[PDB]
């Protein structure tokens, strides 16, 4: 009897939606821009003091080439994230359109607004320009998938609204004891050889 | 709404022998890239009831497990060419509740802290031979 919630993730192309999801899933940061084609659903579990909750995140394609009937992917949605890029004014100019499209299908669902890429110093959308959330009573956050700044806040806020507990807390994931099965020395030696290139491959943080 | 639950860490029987903030990486052999795995406290834990030693680490903010494996004598901390404060090693990891063979690496704040970890990790390995 799991506590699930459908979450639609929308925004102009290049705003960092897929990078945001991957960061939450594996902790990685993808530097390449590979445009999302269609819609990809990803379960994201968070552990709370009231139990685990699962966000089935519908990662969408921001490009308008895929907007013929995008409304259908919002049906049965229970929350949503609108994402824009603070280094690209066009992405914020289109927020009202994203918000309009959502409410037309889902009406009163909790929706978070995320200004991504705040790690970059040359911020083209200034903080005083961001006003659409006040207008619609949405929760806003500056986030950075690259620096992890506030990148968990949208889910914490949505979890509190959906569960109806403003004191909900994300808590440490239980870490059960591993099984007794471990790598035998021969297999370990086989992988040290197969994966030797890893020893001479740079870490991405070296940047 | 769902009722409040007992907070279970899975560490109640354990004692911290070492804890240091690190950045954890995991090698993706499909693309031959190191990928950031998380940022948080890498711990060596000793279970006080059965004496077992394991590595444990949770990601900050999301608070999810990114390293969870028994320390074995087979593990060999090796340096990486691109860092003066990092080690790599192989482990059967249980972060996601499923055993996974993973190529990991941890980067420390300074080379002294990395050497300190290596000395502590290999002291534990030697105790396992006893
Ligand atoms: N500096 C910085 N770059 C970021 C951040 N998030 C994403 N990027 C970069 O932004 C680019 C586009 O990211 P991506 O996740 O593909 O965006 P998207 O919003 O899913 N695009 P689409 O809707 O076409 O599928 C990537 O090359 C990625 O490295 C961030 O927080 N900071
Ligand atoms: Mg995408």
């Amino acid at each position: 009897p799991q506590v699930q919630f459908k979450l639609v993730l929308v925004g102009d192309g290049g705003t960092g939606k897929t990078t945001f999801v991957k960061r939450h899933l594996t902790g990685e940061f993808e530097k390449k821009y590979v445009a999302t084609l269609g819609v990809e659903v990803h379960p994201l579990v968070f552990h709370t003091n009231r139990g685990p909750i699962k966000f089935n995140v519908w990662d969408t394609a921001g490009q308008e080439k895929f907007g013929g009937l995008r409304d259908g992917y919002y049906i049965q949605a229970q929350c949503a994230i609108i994402m824009f890029d603070v280094t690209s004014r066009v992405t914020y100019k289109n927020v009202p359109n994203w918000h309009r499209d959502l409410v037309r299908v889902c009406e009163n669902i909790p929706i978070v607004l995320c200004g991504n890429k705040v790690d970059i110093k040359d911020r083209k959308v200034k903080a005083k320009s961001i006003v659409f959330h006040r207008k619609k009573n949405l929760q806003y956050y500056d986030i950075s998938a690259k620096s992890n700044y506030n990148f968990e806040k949208p889910f914490l806020w949505l979890a509190r609204k959906l569960i109806g507990d403003p004191n909900l807390e994300f808590v440490a994931m239980p870490a059960l004891a591993p099984p007794e099965v471990v790598m035998d020395p021969a297999l370990a030696a086989q992988y040290e050889h197969d994966l030797e290139v890893a020893q001479t491959t740079a870490l991405p943080d070296e940047d | 709404m769902p009722e409040k639950v007992e907070l279970v860490t899975g560490e109640e029987d354990e004692k911290v022998l070492y804890s240091q903030r690190v950045k954890l990486f995991r090698f993706d052999a499909e693309v031959s890239q190191w990928k950031e795995r998380g940022l948080g406290n890498l711990k060596i834990l000793k279970n006080e009831v059965n004496g077992k030693l394991r590595m444990l680490m949770r990601r900050e903010q999301v608070l999810k497990v990114c390293a969870n494996h028994w320390i074995t004598t087979t593990m060999n901390l090796k340096p990486l060419s691109g860092s003066d404060r990092a080690w790599m090693w192989l482990a059967s990891d249980f972060s996601d509740g499923d055993a996974k063979l993973e190529q990991l690496a941890a980067k420390f704040k300074t080379p002294e802290l990395a050497e300190e970890f290596k000395q502590k990790f290999e002291e534990c390995q030697r105790l396992l031979l006893d």
